[PDB]
């Protein structure tokens, strides 16, 4: 059984926020209860609302004149509407839901980074940062909302690498860096290649991060 | 529901993490536990005060005395890094949860591998040098990174990011990034960056000349 929030990752002040949970394995009418929870970026969480097996729904009372939460048989999904939303709206949200038994684990969603933002999307530009022991990265600079992924050899290569959090230029643009550690002997062979997906601005880049010609 | 922000000790060893809420709400009703880790969704470790779930080990328990609660977990281990949370229901019997606690593990003293990376040409070419240092694999998290150009000290004009606690060796890394426009970039030859960690017996200078690379 599996959980799946989607929905747009930037919304613009005073409009109306709205995500779906796709739920698979699992009938939408069987649930004990289908909620939202969200977690604003370095805080804690806060329950938003969940509906019941019969249909019926409750609400923080804090948020309660502006959310609504929907199930649609149909097509096995349920929904949240927050409107009027404020930049204090920003968060990751959380779909969850609790099945097949009272003492069962609840499932969750990923989470997804909702931005309340006036500023507009903006993808990255990507820039090598190239190299017993190597370091080489990737620069993924000057985009808007939040978040990026990025990876190295499709996945493939994990080990050594660091993924930085994003930094807040004065800009406004965010900026990341992701580096890795490799055999400085592997640099004349291997191929690594940093992919970088940015989903608000449906941009996707693969970069071949090559050694420089460097004479010091 | 109040936590304490932080708690931390040794690989193998033993912490407590408390839970203080009211008599309406942990007083009356059942208390659970949640994991976690960083860009993840939380995990139920404990519910209804001390059971836990399916395929968590007994290294983690919880239990409840009044209007408290508490989760321990024994045999620290490098996978532990995270942040917990307590939850439970109100007076209405909606969800709260507390504020979070982020373990630290206490880990041996481990120094930088300390890495520069001059701008690339292709970043040239869009009017803006990104010179990054990075501090590779360290602990504990202190640590001054002093940015300078022809010896100028720069103080203003960079920003850094650190990673968690990486779930292999429980170590920190950071990416100091500076910012300069093309022209002025042009302006100077040497470009520094100066280390300070407890690891050190004394500062690490990377350092480079513009001029001495190109781009493969």
């Amino acid at each position: 059984v599996q959980l799946q929030e989607s929905g747009p990752g930037l919304v613009k002040p005073s409009e109306t926020l709205s995500l779906t949970c796709a739920v698979s394995g699992y009938s939408i009418s069987s649930g004990y209860y289908w909620g939202w929870i969200r977690q604003p970026p370095g805080k804690g969480l806060e329950w938003i609302g969940s509906i019941y097996h019969s249909g019926s729904t409750y609400y923080n009372p804090s948020l309660k004149s502006r959310v609504t939460i929907s199930v649609d048989t149909s097509k096995n999904q349920f929904s949240l509407k927050l409107s009027s939303v404020t930049a204090a709206d920003t968060a990751v949200y959380y779909c969850a839901g609790l099945t097949q038994s009272s003492h069962n684990d609840a499932n969750w969603g990923q989470g997804t980074l909702v931005t309340v933002s006036s500023a507009s999307t903006k993808g990255p530009s990507v820039f090598p940062l190239a190299p017993g022991t190597a370091a080489l990265g990737c620069l993924v600079k000057d985009y808007f909302p939040e978040p990026v992924t990025v990876s190295w050899n499709s996945g493939a290569l994990t080990s050594g690498v660091h993924t930085f959090p994003a930094v807040l230029q004065s800009s406004g643009l965010y900026s990341l860096s992701s580096v890795v550690t490799v055999p400085s002997s592997s640099l004349g062979t291997q191929t690594y290649i940093c992919n970088v997906n940015h989903k608000p601005s449906n941009t996707k880049v693969d970069k071949k991060v090559e050694p420089k010609s460097c004479l010091a | 529901l109040t936590q304490p922000p932080s708690v931390s000790a040794a690989p193998g060893q033993k912490v407590t993490i408390s839970c203080s809420g009211s008599s309406s709400n942990i007083g009356n009703n059942y208390v659970s536990w949640y994991q976690q880790l960083p860009g993840t969704a939380p995990k139920r470790l404990i519910y209804d005060n001390n059971k836990r779930p399916s395929g968590i080990p007994d290294r983690f328990s919880g239990s409840k005395s009044g209007t408290s609660a508490t989760l321990g977990i024994t045999g620290l281990q490098t996978g532990d890094e995270a942040d917990y949370y307590c939850g439970t229901w109100d007076s209405s019997l909606n969800p709260v949860f507390g504020g979070g606690t982020k373990l630290e593990i206490k880990r041996t003293v481990a120094a930088p591998s300390v890495f520069i990376f001059p701008p690339s040409d292709e970043q040239l070419k869009s009017g803006t040098a990104s010179v990054v240092c990075l501090l590779n694999n360290f602990y504990p998290r202190e640590a001054k990174v002093q940015w300078k150009v022809d010896n100028a000290l720069q103080s203003g004009n960079s920003q850094e990011s650190v990673t968690e606690q990486d779930s292999k060796d429980s170590t920190y890394s950071l990416s100091s990034t500076l910012t300069l426009s093309k022209a002025d970039y042009e302006k100077h030859k040497v470009y520094a960056c100066e280390v300070t960690h407890q690891g050190l017996s004394s500062p690490v200078t990377k350092s480079f000349n513009r001029g001495e690379c190109i781009d493969a």
